């Protein structure tokens, strides 16, 4: 599996991975915040 | 690639680590105070 | 995403488009940096590491040419980084002053690039920029003025020479240059058509970039029937210098 | 801070006002005196919008709005809290646009190129001035300008449009829409053509302008050329804005505010060739 | 410096150009070719030759079938009078089917002719797309033009085919007429709330405005540096001259960033293609997903409850 | 079967495959969240 | 772990980190300020 | 304070000063006309 | 603190500072003139 | 901690710091002015 | 030399003049603020003036 | 040399002056905040002020 | 050098003579037309109407 | 020639003709204004209509 | 023998002077036309 780095530049791969991860995290957070059961700030209603 | 010597990289890493850790400590104290002001994470029926 | 919930399909689609558009902007700004990088640091800055900006310049790109050769961009050999200029002040962002003659040094608005010293070859390996006397089958559409014979005047009313030929572009039929014989020299120079007003005074050609007595200094061509890209760029820059230094 | 080829161009001279005092760069940006002036105008306008928003009910980006004065003030000066902020923001915006154009003129002079870009920006400045100055004056009051809001000036556009029957029957409006759509078509064509000539099929050399002429002579039977396409692009993009400005000038000042554009076209239906 | 490059001063005339020889697998071109003096004042003077093969001829035949259907219905709606036809030509149309027939094939005088004309026009447009792709491939060039055309085709299909499908009725489509289709546009906006509050409509308008802005900017820039040989955009990329250097430095000193001789055409391509794409998405969402755009805008804080 | 990689360069194919799989997974998750029976956050009664 | 600084320029990394952190903090503050419970300026009224 | 003309060039300072003063006078007059008490053309509003 | 003039040209720094100060003064005067209590021309709204 | 100036140019970091601080102060002052409790010019009802 | 292009002597001279001018500016501003407070005080109470 | 282009002596000098100015700024801001709290307190209870 | 327009002095004077004669005839005919139009219905009413 | 393309004597001739034509334009305009004032005087009495 | 036309070029001063003067005249005439008391075209708006 260590050969993937012979296929992709580690710098570009790492930057793209971090950007993808942050985007996914913030999107999941906002989806949870949009609901009513899992809204942790003002609560359910 | 970056253009940094190995010693420069190690020194930068040490200073970066200590700065990050102090920032984390300050943030944790801020969060303790913020929870003391108003807790989040309500119950399923509200606050 | 259920009916009645706050989340719905339209706003999900909108956020998908926002993410795609951020990606596209990054791709476009990445493509924008294939010429002129890395940057040249100003005065009072460190020169140990390169400045490239946050969208990093992409890897060099290779184009396949007609004969079988290749061309790798960025073209680092076209930059001319060492010219006759001196800084007008020690702080960053200060303009430069020409140390010598800006018409002959190629600085400022009279600056040219170090292009390849060969003519553009066209689709049959024959030069495309050609005098009308060497392009069999082309003429000048008699409905328009015939510049051959008209005198040429500078920005100061002085006559600098006369028009003897019109250099045309084959495969893109257009008049690109006029051949000018200087007043008292029997020598020939080129004048770009976009720099000249044919028939501004009824029987003359007006060039308001350089003074009439400066046509003697226009760079010349090696051969009398073809021009290279470097010579074209130099001839254009010479007239461009007069826009700021003719006084 | 300079591109790899930029140093030989950063020479002194070519200003209009101020001499060599403002003849420097800040990063990539040239400054001049008009750069200072335009940043000043922009910052005053932004601060005024922010102050007008603090006096309002919300900070929502989509609902911010700076409303023009009431019609009871005519063409005079309104109190700052009841319409004057709109007038001062309009003044600041006009100043910023004019100074931007003049800075572009200075850059053109320093580089030694033609003045086509500031001339083309003057058309957009003219359309803005027609919308906020000329038409409100010909109508009688500043209350006819549009609000400075992301979604409130769209409501202004729709109300103004429905104030004349159906705005689609405005003939200058039709010509302007035709020019806009043609501009989009030509931009797509030109971009795609240059890209396909520079990035050819797999295993091919880079093409030439003869291939570019040939492909459109094979498609539609005519090709305009490399200088012709740029001339035509400028022409179309400027004609669209000219005819939109004309479209708005004749609506209200010429055709009354309660009239209908569909009924103008009846001049064609009443020609004596077929009218009775 | 005083000569603006708007009009050609002196025109050069030579023999007609036959064209680059075609890759094997294509018919021969035509030979009729002429020159026009006025077209040469702004651009090129040669007119022709044209290439017609199978796809172009079939495209023209189907398009003329559709045009003939539309015109014969317009003449029948006016009792075949040519005087009354010319009197009101922009007010005539071939109406879409009636709402009571769903997606079936309606009677001829209630939607059948409209459906047949739409079918033949769609086949014509698809054949022209194939022709663009084929003519581009026959010279070894890329296919960017046909993939830009595909976006306009997609907006056309969304307006006429996809949205009626998802709504389950042919009556949701525009008529074939000059003023009637403008009336259809107005009524479509009125029927589904206010189309100003459709965010993809807003994005499409932004991209149309940016297309005009960018094409004005590019035309003005290329005309300004044409004295240094700037209009040869292909040779200026393989061998950078001073014209493109000045062009890039103008916009760098103006607004902080610039492009290359090639990437600006990518900006152009993308801003032109993104208008009909966002438009098609917004049209597909209108009706099937959202039926009142002002209520959507109020729900998401675009406007006060009003 | 390894001959497929004599036609497609592995890097481009792999990038395209990852984009395709991610988009498909996103679409399936959102379709499931759209319904009433398989909504796993708020539950039934849509 | 120190080897990550042989890959990326530390200047651009620090500028990116600072911009990212400031944007995140400003967004979190604005999100809290637009709620009723966690609005510390005018209070829990609205 | 004669030393100011060692740092600046009077021929340009005068132009800048005159333009600034003209703009400031314009601003003040425009602001005065905006009011009811200090409007010297129509006087107080109804 | 005099070392700040080894990094910045005093002429252009001074003119930029004056421009900044003038803009700030104008903004504060507008803000005060736009209120009701601190309007020094017409007075309170009432 | 003085080593931060072996990485960044002090002269431009100082200008960037000035700009950032002024922008932040302006934002905070407008936020305060927009509220009811902390409006120090006209007072509560707003 | 220096990035500015000045020597220590010129820098100290300009700094002295700059401090003097800044201080006169601050003094005039303080007087203006005292006068403005005597005209109308700000910072009301939680219930108003 | 160094990435910035400075030496250690210049770095330390600039850092001394920077730290001094930053600390004066911080002190002034702390006093401003104490006065602002004396004028209005913030952080209300869950039921208002 | 020569003329900025291309016409010599003789051609210029001839064109000017013909131009002046034509302009004068135009003005005379216009004056007669205006006298007749005034005789038909005058303009410039009093401040209260006709 | 020169920047414009004219000599000094040519410029003086141009200026003489320009001045005399502009003067005739101004005098006929003044006559027109006198007539117009006699028809409908602007600047009327305290409240004119 | 006034040196003012020795350090300051007249042909460039005159055009800018005339621009400013013409603009000011236009501004004043507009301001007067847009009022009820000093509108000389018709008069008051009744
Ligand atoms: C709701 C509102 C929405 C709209 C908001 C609009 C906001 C407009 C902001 C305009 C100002 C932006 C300035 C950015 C400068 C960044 C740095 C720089 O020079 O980059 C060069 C760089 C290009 O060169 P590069 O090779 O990529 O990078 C070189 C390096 O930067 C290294 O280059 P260098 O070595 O030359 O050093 C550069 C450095 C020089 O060194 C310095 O330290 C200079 C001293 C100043 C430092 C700090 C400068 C300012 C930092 C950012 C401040 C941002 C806020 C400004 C105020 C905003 C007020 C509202 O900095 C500068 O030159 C700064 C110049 C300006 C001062 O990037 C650009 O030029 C970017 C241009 C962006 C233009 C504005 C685009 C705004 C968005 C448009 C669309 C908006 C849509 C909104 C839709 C809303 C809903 C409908
Ligand atoms: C429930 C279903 C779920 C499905 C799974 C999930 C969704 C999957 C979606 C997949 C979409 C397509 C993916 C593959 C695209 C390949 C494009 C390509 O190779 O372009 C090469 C092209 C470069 O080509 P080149 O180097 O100029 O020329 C190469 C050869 O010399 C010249 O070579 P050539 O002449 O053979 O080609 C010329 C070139 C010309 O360039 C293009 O065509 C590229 C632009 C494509 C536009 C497509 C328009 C489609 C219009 C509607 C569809 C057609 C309707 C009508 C059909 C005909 C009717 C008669 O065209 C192509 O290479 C592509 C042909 C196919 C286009 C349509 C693909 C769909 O790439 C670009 O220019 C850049 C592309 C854009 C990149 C932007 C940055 C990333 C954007 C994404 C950021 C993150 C988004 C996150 C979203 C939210 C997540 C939650
Ligand atoms: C949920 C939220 C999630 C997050 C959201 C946000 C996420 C982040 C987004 C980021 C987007 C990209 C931005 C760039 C990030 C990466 C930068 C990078 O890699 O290097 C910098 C990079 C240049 O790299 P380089 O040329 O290699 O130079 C490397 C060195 O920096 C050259 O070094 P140098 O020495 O030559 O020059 C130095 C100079 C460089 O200056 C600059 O580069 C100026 C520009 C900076 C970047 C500005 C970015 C602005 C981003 C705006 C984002 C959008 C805002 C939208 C707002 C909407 C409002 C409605 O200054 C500094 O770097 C100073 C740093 C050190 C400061 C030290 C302070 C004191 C520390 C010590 C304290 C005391 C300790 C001791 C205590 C005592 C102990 C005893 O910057 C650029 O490329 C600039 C252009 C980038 C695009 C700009 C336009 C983007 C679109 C903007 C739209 C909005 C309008 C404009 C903004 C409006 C704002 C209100
Ligand atoms: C119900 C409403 C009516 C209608 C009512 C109106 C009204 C009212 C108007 C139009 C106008 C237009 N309509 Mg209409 N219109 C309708 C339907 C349409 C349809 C359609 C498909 O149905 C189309 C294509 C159009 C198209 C058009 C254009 C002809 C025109 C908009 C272009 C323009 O004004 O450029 C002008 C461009 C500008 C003014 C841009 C100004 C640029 C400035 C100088 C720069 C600003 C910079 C900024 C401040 C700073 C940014 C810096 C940042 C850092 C980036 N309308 C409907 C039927 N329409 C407008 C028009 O013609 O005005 C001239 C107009 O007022
Ligand atoms: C009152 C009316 C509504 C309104 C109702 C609509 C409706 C409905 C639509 C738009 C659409 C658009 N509107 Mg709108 N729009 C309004 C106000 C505006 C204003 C304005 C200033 O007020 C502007 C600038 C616009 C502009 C726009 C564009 C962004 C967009 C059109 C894209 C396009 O290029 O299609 C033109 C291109 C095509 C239609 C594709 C061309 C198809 C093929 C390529 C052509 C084949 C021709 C064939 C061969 C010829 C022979 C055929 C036979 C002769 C028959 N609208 C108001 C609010 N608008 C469209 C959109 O996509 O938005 C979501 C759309 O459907
Ligand atoms: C990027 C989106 C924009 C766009 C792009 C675009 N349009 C395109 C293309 C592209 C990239 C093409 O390649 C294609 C084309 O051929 O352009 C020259 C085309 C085209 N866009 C056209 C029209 C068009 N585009 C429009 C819009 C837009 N096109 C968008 C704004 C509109 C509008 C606003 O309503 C119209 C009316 C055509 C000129 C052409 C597609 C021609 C076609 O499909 O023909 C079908 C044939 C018939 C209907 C038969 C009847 C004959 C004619 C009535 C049709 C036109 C024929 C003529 C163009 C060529 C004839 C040559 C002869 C020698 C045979
Ligand atoms: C009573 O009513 C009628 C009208 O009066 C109201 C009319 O006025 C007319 C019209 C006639 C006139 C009076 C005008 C004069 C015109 C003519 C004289 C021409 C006569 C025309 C006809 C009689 C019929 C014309 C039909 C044609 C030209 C072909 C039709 C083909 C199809 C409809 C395709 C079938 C549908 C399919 C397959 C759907 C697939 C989807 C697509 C859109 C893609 C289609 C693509 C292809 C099939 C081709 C692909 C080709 C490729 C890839 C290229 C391959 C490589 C090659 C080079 C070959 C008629 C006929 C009519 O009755
Ligand atoms: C059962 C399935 C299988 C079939 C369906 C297959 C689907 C795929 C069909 C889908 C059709 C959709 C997609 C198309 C929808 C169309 C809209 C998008 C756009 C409407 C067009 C708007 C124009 C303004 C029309 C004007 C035309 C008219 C003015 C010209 C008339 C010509 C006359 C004068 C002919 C000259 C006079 C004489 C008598 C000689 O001829
Ligand atoms: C480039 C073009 C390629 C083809 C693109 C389009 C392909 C077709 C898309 C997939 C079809 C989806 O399937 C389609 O679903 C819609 C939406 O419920 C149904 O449409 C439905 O609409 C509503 C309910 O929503 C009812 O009033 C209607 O009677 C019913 O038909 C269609 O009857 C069915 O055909
Ligand atoms: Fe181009």
């Amino acid at each position: 599996m260590w050969r993937i780095w012979l296929l992709f530049d580690p710098r570009r791969a790492l930057v793209l991975l971090f950007v993808f991860l942050f985007g996914l995290a913030i999107i999941i957070h906002f989806i949870l915040l949009s609901t009513s059961r899992f809204n942790w700030l003002d609560g359910p209603r | 690639i970056s253009g940094l010597s190995e010693a420069e990289a190690k020194e930068f890493h040490s200073i970066f680590v200590t700065s990050f850790f102090l920032f984390i400590v300050v943030a944790v104290v801020a969060h303790i105070l913020a929870w003391m002001w108003r807790p989040w994470l309500p119950k399923a029926t509200g606050y | 995403m259920q009916p009645g919930a706050y989340l719905d399909l339209a706003q999900v689609t909108l956020y998908v488009f926002w993410i795609f558009f951020a990606g596209l902007l990054f791709y476009l700004r990445r493509e924008d940096k294939r010429e002129g990088y890395p940057l040249v640091a100003d005065a009072g800055s460190g020169t140990r590491l390169a400045k490239i900006g946050v969208p990093a310049p992409p890897d060099p790109k290779t184009y396949l040419l007609r004969g079988g050769a290749t061309k790798t961009v960025p073209s680092t050999s076209n930059d001319r980084p060492n010219v006759a200029l001196t800084p007008a002040a020690p702080w960053p962002g200060a303009p430069f002053v020409p140390t010598g003659n800006p018409f002959a040094d190629g600085v400022g608005p009279g600056s040219y690039a170090q292009r390849a010293d060969v003519p553009e070859l066209g689709l049959d390996n024959l030069p495309i920029i050609v005098p009308l006397r060497a392009a069999k089958g082309m003429f000048l559409d008699p409905r328009d003025p015939n510049p051959v014979g008209m005198p040429v005047v500078g920005c100061d009313g002085v006559v600098g020479g006369t028009v003897t030929e019109v250099w045309v572009d084959r495969a893109e039929v257009l008049a690109r240059y006029l051949e000018v014989e200087v007043a008292k020299s029997r020598k020939r120079v080129l004048l770009p058509v976009p720099f000249a007003l044919i028939n501004d005074p009824f029987g003359k050609v007006s060039v308001d970039a350089i003074r009439g007595d400066q046509f003697a200094g226009v760079p010349t061509t090696s051969k009398g029937d073809q021009v290279s890209k470097l010579e074209e760029d130099k001839i254009c820059a010479y007239y461009g210098a007069g826009t700021l230094y003719a006084t | 801070a300079m591109l790899s080829f930029e140093k030989k161009y950063r020479v002194r001279g070519g200003t209009l006002i101020g001499g060599d005092l403002f003849d420097f760069w800040v990063g990539p940006f040239y400054v001049g005196i008009f750069g200072v002036m335009t940043v000043f105008f922009a910052l005053i306008g932004i601060a005024l919008i922010a102050w007008n928003t603090a006096l309002g009910p919300t900070w929502n980006l989509w609902q911010i709005s700076v409303n023009p004065p009431d019609a009871k003030y005519g063409l005079g000066f309104a109190p700052l809290a009841e319409g004057g902020i709109w007038q001062w923001v309009s003044i600041c915006a006009t100043g910023a646009f004019v100074t931007w154009a003049l800075r572009e003129v200075e850059i053109c002079r320093k580089l030694g190129i033609g003045f086509h870009v500031p001339f083309a920006f003057s058309f957009a400045i003219f359309a803005y001035v027609t919308l906020v100055v000329i038409r409100p004056v010909l109508m009688g009051s500043w209350s006819y300008g549009f609000p400075y809001g992301i979604f409130t000036h769209l409501d202004w556009v729709s109300n103004t449009g429905y104030s004349y029957g159906q705005f689609h029957y405005n003939p200058a409006h039709m010509i302007a829409i035709t020019f806009f759509f043609t501009t989009c078509l030509a931009l797509a064509l030109h971009g795609g053509l240059v890209l396909s000539a520079l990035n050819p099929d797999r295993g091919e050399p880079v093409k030439s302008p003869e291939h570019e002429n040939t492909v459109f002579r094979d498609l539609v039977g005519y090709s305009i050329g490399t200088i012709g396409i740029h001339r035509l692009g400028l022409f179309l993009a400027l004609s669209a804005v000219f005819f939109s400005a004309v479209c708005m000038i004749i609506s209200g000042p010429v055709l009354a505010e309660g009239g209908s554009w569909p009924d103008w076209w009846n001049w064609w239906r009443n020609l004596p060739i077929w009218n009775p | 410096a005083q000569y603006q490059n708007i009009f050609t001063q002196v025109q050069v005339e030579g023999p007609a150009y036959a064209g680059v020889p075609l890759r094997p697998g294509s018919s021969p071109r035509e030979t009729q070719t002429t020159f026009n003096y006025w077209l040469g004042k702004i651009g090129d003077a040669q007119v022709g030759p044209v290439y017609l093969g199978f796809t172009g001829v079939c495209s023209l035949l189907c398009g003329f079938v559709a045009i003939e259907i539309i015109g014969l219905n317009m003449l029948a709606s006016v009792d075949w009078s040519p005087i009354e036809f010319l009197r009101q030509f922009c007010w005539l149309a071939l109406e879409p089917p009636k709402p009571e027939y769903g997606l079936t094939i309606p009677p001829l005088k209630e939607g059948g002719w409209w459906l047949m004309a739409g079918f033949f026009l769609t086949v014509s447009i698809a054949l022209w797309w194939v022709r663009t792709y084929r003519r581009s491939r026959a010279l070894g060039m890329g296919t960017h033009v046909s993939w830009a055309f595909a976006s306009a085709i997609l907006l056309y299909l969304a307006l006429g085919f996809i949205q009626p499908l998802l709504m389950g009725s042919w009556s949701e489509a525009p008529p074939f007429g000059v003023f009637p289709h403008l009336d259809w546009t107005n009524n479509f906006s009125i029927k589904y709330g206010n189309l100003y509050y459709n965010p993809f409509h807003c994005l499409s308008i932004a991209f149309l405005y940016g297309s005009a802005l960018l094409f004005a900017m590019h035309g003005a820039t290329i005309l300004a540096v044409s004295r240094y040989g700037g209009e040869r955009e292909i040779e200026q990329m393989l061998d950078r001259g001073t014209a493109l250097e000045r062009a890039a430095l103008f916009w760098r000193w103006t607004m902080g960033f610039n492009a290359t001789a090639e990437s600006i055409h990518r900006w152009a391509w993308w801003f032109a293609v993104l208008c009909p794409l966002t438009g098609a998405i917004g049209i597909i969402l209108t009706g099937p997903v959202v039926d009142n755009w002002f209520d959507w805008g109020v729900k998401h804080g675009l406007a006060p409850p009003r």
